[PDB]
RNA sequence: AUAGGAUAGCGCAUUCGGAAUUCUUCUCUGCGGGAUUCCUUUGUAGCACAAGGUGAAAUUUUGGGCAACAGCAGGUCUGUGAUGCUCCUCAAUGUUCUGGGCGACACGCGCACUACAAUGUCAGUGAGAACAAGAACUACUUGAUCAAAAGAGUGGGGAAACCCCGGAAUCACAUAGACCCACUUGGGACCGAGGAUUGCAAUUAUUGGUCGCGCAACGAGGAAUGUCUCGUAGGCGCAGCUCAUCAAACUGUGCCGAUUACGUCCCU
């Protein structure tokens, strides 16, 4: 039948990895066919800028990062169903979104 | 004997022989039978912006028409953008550094041009150029021919 | 018959090579779709074919090799190659023939060249910040 | 140009410390009289035990240190 | 069906050896089918003596800005030199080099007054595929003679002992200043 | 090209006011021409079916009269306008392309002209300094 | 400084075809220096040779051609 | 001029004093000028995480007991 | 082959682009494993060292980040709604608008870029990276094209999904190509005349493209002086940032890839 998508993004890598797990478990108790989960590459920003304000002495750098974690379930369930999985509470910082393929 | 059959290997394919034995093969066959369609700013214009002489070889319009058509072969679906990365260079400005450019997609448009009127490229199917069946046909029946070392 | 496929891989900077081999009718070698003899230039062939020429001809006999490349160089997809072809033969050996001839073959590669089955790990060195390279620090000037 | 075997390092001897100490055996004929004669030099280049120099002459010590 | 190699397929390694019994143990005769090898020579002290020579000699003519990392253009040119020293003297062109190297370099030198004191056998082998090396370089800069016929020239003079070779000139003058200041 | 040097071989030819070296590729010996560049060169070589590989001086006096004729108009010649070094002249009007003593001529013409009409770019001429923006 | 000629002569190129076929070494920078001929016109004078198996082609690259008498 | 006033342990270098030490910095106006505060605590560390990490020190080695 | 060398193969010949099965060698990554002077020998007088072994890796594994206590009248009141004291405050030192300047030149000094050519320049042909960014502005294909270039213009797609099988430049070529030691087809400063493009506004040329000028020095640089020990120096490009338009700069990235030493306290 018809096929959802879950994506779950965060800057938190352990916040990520417990949200994913708990979408696991709950679905098997649902007794339904999972794909993945697929951990997608991780992107981080880089922002680098000189340390004095104002322009004196050695130049010298920093190098600021902010890595991004991503991962995505695929479920062959009713929208109805899907809902019940989604259906607990979530640490902060995590968010999920729902996608219906064709 | 240096053409003789290795074991039990016969005739060839595209990819099987010297790409510039190829190339100018094809070339001289193109000039010989003289149906292919010139036009006339080749003979005062330049490859591309990024070179500073004219091509200062005569039949340097064959040349190119013969070595684009072995590019389709290699990649079909590709378009005048893609083949202009691949006949580029380093561009000299002076006194400040060098980059590199990509070729003029004009003459790389006539060059399709001419090769689609003797039946050889069809527009592909989403964009881009593909070979026809007759084109396909052609390019192997050269490559036999120069494995065998006949040419022209 | 039974398929007699092995596959194999060969590192060199950013270079990944993989090698297929398959028991066929004849022996045939080719890199990219590129047969082996009409690879430019002749330096960097004769450093391919090393992975031949070492142990012998007689061990191709009916083996059919291709050869997929991509990332690094000119220079570094060669090793890479060459790396890959060298390990193929092993893994063949090991899966479809006994212990003591996969060990000779393995003997004579390593008294050659140690770097036809063990990856170079050398990397290039990051750049750091009041440098112009990984090493080299701006011009100092007094008066 | 007799040729003489280093057989033990005495260390770097100068101011840069570019130039090293050696004592050296030479190698000659059993019923020569240079038979096991040994001499003290100094040698520019890297160097270990084992090494053979090509003594241009071979009437000259160096100083030790 | 395995066979020792030929230097590209066409030089043989057998018989190969050097007159100059100082030198025995830092020129190294393995067989190889191009100068091209991309190991770790630097790592330790005395292990670059184990390279193979004539890839010793093609590390020597990558030096200035134009040169610098261009490795395969260098065996390019070691490939017709060594036809043309076969030319020259009708003889293995390995073996010629080989002599070249071993009588290149001085045997006595001067040293901060000045002392004589003696050269060890490493830098022997330096020293003389730097001089050789470099006087061919110089002479080709503005000049109708390529490369290969320099470099191949200044090879077959060094063998033989002659003064026309650059690194010959350079040997004796710095052995004649050494014993002065005997 | 393993031809024998022919008997009317020069060493200097004069063409245009102009003494052109004889040991040279015809395309290269041209453009020792004022106005004539490489690239102009090659283009009136074939215009005038002459070969470029062959060595100058070797040229007969026909063919130096047909070169002559072809750098004085261009346009006569199926030159496109774009091709040439003075498209539309300001006190003319008229494409033409300038050649041998004329490209000095016209040079100082220019210069007198923004002089006299007081231009900045005349003003900065005058007192021989940088005009397109350098420091 | 140097005076090289840009075409052959009636007496130069009569040297070509019988002093050089007698060489142990042929170079066309080697040939310009003994016949005082620029290098573009002695390396053109050398493939007339070679074709008609005068002498014998030893070493060929893109820019580097050597050569030597036959047996 | 400044004035520092210290008692107990306090860890300054590597990268887990970021986690172990709380500190803040606040701007103080009096009459003259400007007056510079700050204040650093090491947290005692707790196993539940509400007061402080629950891990060790990263240069601590606790022996275990034998029965 | 126009004159065609050398270089593997000698139960089932090899290539290219619709439908099915299977499967993680290569790619993606959250937590783990792995190296500890571990094993052998030497100098040995407990702490340790040197050479080998094992091994992907053998010595702080490699490269970074963080870094005590005391100070300097070092810099910043041109980062802030951080600030004491002091100055101006209705033709104002506040704030807007128009124009000019911050870019002027006989000149001197620091740091870069391009060169002085043949281990080359020009013209073709081949194979072939990585880090990134994109409005949710970047970019493909096709017109333009019954005739330069640079442009215009049309449809379509987009953050491992489009660009993208990311066709970079060093590099390679037995291309049977041109040039031949000369301030020369080296070098590309300075300058002239068309035309297009960003912008409300290009004059002091904003920036590309075409033809011309090249008769501007420069043929390897005195005394002095900088940086550097392995995927390093040097060479070669690409991205980001600045950004309506402009990179000889900086911050990163990958490609080709060495000579010398593995020592000392002579100089600092
Ligand atoms: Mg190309
Ligand atoms: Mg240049
Ligand atoms: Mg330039
Ligand atoms: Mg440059
Ligand atoms: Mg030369
Ligand atoms: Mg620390
Ligand atoms: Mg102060
Ligand atoms: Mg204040
Ligand atoms: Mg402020
Ligand atoms: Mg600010
Ligand atoms: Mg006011
Ligand atoms: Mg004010
Ligand atoms: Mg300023
Ligand atoms: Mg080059
Ligand atoms: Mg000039
Ligand atoms: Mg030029
Ligand atoms: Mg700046
Ligand atoms: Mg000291
Ligand atoms: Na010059």
């Amino acid at each position: 039948g018809q096929t959802v998508r879950l994506t779950i993004t965060s800057r938190n890598a352990k916040a990520v990895e417990s949200v994913t797990s708990q979408l696991l478990t709950r679905a098997r108790d649902e007794k339904v066919t999972i794909h993945g989960p697929v951990r997608l590459p991780t992107r981080t920003l880089k922002i680098t800028t000189r340390k004095t304000p104002c322009g004196n002495g050695t130049n010298t750098w920093d190098t600021f990062e902010l890595k991004i974690y991503k991962r995505i379930i695929d479920l062959h369930a009713p929208t109805e169903q899907v809902k019940k999985i989604t259906s607990f509470t979530m640490e902060s910082g995590v968010d999920v979104s729902i996608t219906i393929l064709d | 004997n240096k053409i003789h059959r290795i074991g039990k290997r016969k005739g060839a394919t595209l990819k099987d022989v010297s790409a510039w034995r190829w190339i100018k093969t094809a070339a001289r066959h193109f000039k010989q039978e003289g149906k292919i369609f010139v036009p006339n700013c080749t003979e005062i214009m330049k490859s591309s912006h990024g070179r500073e002489r004219a091509p200062q070889n005569p039949d340097w319009y064959y040349i190119r028409c013969a070595a684009v058509l072995r590019a389709i072969y290699l990649r079909p679906g590709v378009g005048y953008g893609g083949l202009s990365k691949r006949f580029g260079n380093k561009k000299n400005y002076g006194s400040r550094p060098e980059h590199t450019v990509t070729s003029s997609t004009g003459p790389l448009h006539w060059a399709c041009k001419s090769l689609t009127k003797l039946g050889l490229v069809e527009p592909g199917a989403q964009s881009g150029q593909r070979l026809t069946r007759k084109g396909h046909k052609f390019a192997d029946s050269l490559a036999f021919q120069v494995q065998i070392r006949k040419f022209g | 018959y039974a398929l007699k496929q092995v596959q194999t891989f060969g590192k060199k900077k950013t270079a990944i090579a993989v090698a297929t081999v398959t028991k066929a009718a004849q022996c045939n070698i080719k890199v990219n779709g590129v047969p082996l003899q009409q690879i430019l230039p002749d330096t960097l062939r004769a450093k391919i074919m090393e992975a031949i020429t070492v142990v012998g001809s007689k061990y191709y006999s009916r083996l059919r090799i291709d050869v997929a490349v991509h990332g690094g160089g000119q220079v570094s997809q060669a090793y890479a190659a060459r790396q890959a072809i060298a390990k193929g033969l092993i893994a063949f050996f090991q899966k479809y023939h006994n212990e003591v001839e996969k060990a000779a073959l393995k003997d004579k590669f390593l008294a050659y060249d140690k770097f036809l089955l063990i990856a170079d790990p050398r990397r290039c060195e990051p750049k750091k910040w009041g440098r112009h390279s990984a090493r080299t620090r701006f011009t100092k000037s007094y008066r | 140009a007799q040729v003489g075997l280093i057989i033990k390092v005495l260390g770097r001897t100068g101011s840069r410390g570019n130039v090293t100490q050696v004592r050296v055996r030479l190698m000659a004929e059993a019923g020569s009289p240079d038979y096991n004669r040994t001499i003290v030099r100094n040698v520019k280049g890297p160097c270990k035990e084992n090494d053979m120099l090509s003594l241009m002459e071979t009437e000259r010590e160096a100083r030790r240190l | 069906s395995s066979k020792t190699p030929k230097l590209f397929n066409k030089w043989s390694f057998e018989g190969l050896e050097t007159s100059e019994l100082a030198l025995r143990d830092h020129i190294s005769t393995t067989a190889a089918y191009v100068p091209h090898t991309s190991g770790r020579w630097q790592k330790r002290r005395f292990y670059k003596a184990r390279m193979p020579i004539v890839e010793r000699l093609a590390n020597g003519l990558m030096f200035k800005g134009r040169g610098n990392g261009r490795k395969l253009q260098a065996a390019r040119l070691l490939k017709h030199t060594l036809e043309i020293i076969h030319l020259l003297t009708d003889e293995n062109p390995l073996q010629v080099v080989v002599d070249a190297v071993s009588k290149g370099a001085p045997r006595e030198d001067s040293t901060r007054r000045r002392q004589a004191v003696d050269v060890s056998p490493m830098r022997r082998v330096n020293e003389a595929i730097y001089q050789m090396c470099k006087g061919a370089r110089e002479a080709a800069f503005r000049n109708l003679k390529s490369m290969p016929e320099c470099l191949a020239d200044e090879i077959v003079n060094a063998s033989k002992g002659s003064s026309n070779s650059y690194a010959i000139k350079k040997k004796d003058e710095v052995e004649r200043v050494a014993k002065a200041n005997r | 090209s393993l031809t024998l040097i022919p008997d009317h071989f020069q060493h200097i030819v004069r063409l245009l006011n102009t003494n052109v070296e004889g040991k040279r590729k015809v395309p290269f010996a041209l453009r020792m021409v004022k106005g004539v560049g490489i690239r102009f060169a090659y283009l009136v070589c074939k215009k005038a079916g002459i070969d470029v590989e062959r060595r100058a001086g070797t040229l007969t006096a026909e063919e130096l009269e047909k070169i002559a004729e072809i750098i004085a108009d261009p346009a006569k010649f199926k030159i496109p306008d774009w091709f040439l070094n003075r498209q539309r002249d300001p006190k003319t009007g008229k494409t033409e392309h300038l050649s041998s003593s004329m490209v000095d001529t016209r040079l100082r013409d220019d210069l007198e002209r923004l002089k006299k009409m007081r231009a900045h770019r005349g003003v900065r001429h005058a007192y021989g300094l940088r005009v397109r923006g350098q420091h | 400084a140097l005076q090289n000629a840009v075409m052959f002569d009636k007496e130069t190129y009569d040297k070509l075809r019988s002093e050089v076929p007698k060489y142990k070494l042929i170079t066309p920078s080697i040939i310009s220096d003994r016949l005082k001929i620029a290098v573009s016109i002695a390396a053109a004078g050398l493939k007339q040779l070679c074709r008609e198996k005068l002498i014998r082609l030893v070493s060929c690259s893109s820019k580097t051609r050597v050569y030597t008498r036959i047996v | 001029k400044s004035m520092t006033f210290r008692d107990g342990y306090m860890i300054k270098s590597g990268t887990a004093h970021k986690s172990f030490v709380d500190s803040a910095c606040r701007h103080c106006y009096m009459r003259a000028g400007c007056i510079g505060v700050k204040v650093k605590i090491m947290l005692p560390g707790d196993s539940t995480g509400r007061n402080g990490p629950s891990e060790p020190l990263p240069d601590v080695i606790t022996v275990i007991e034998p029965k």
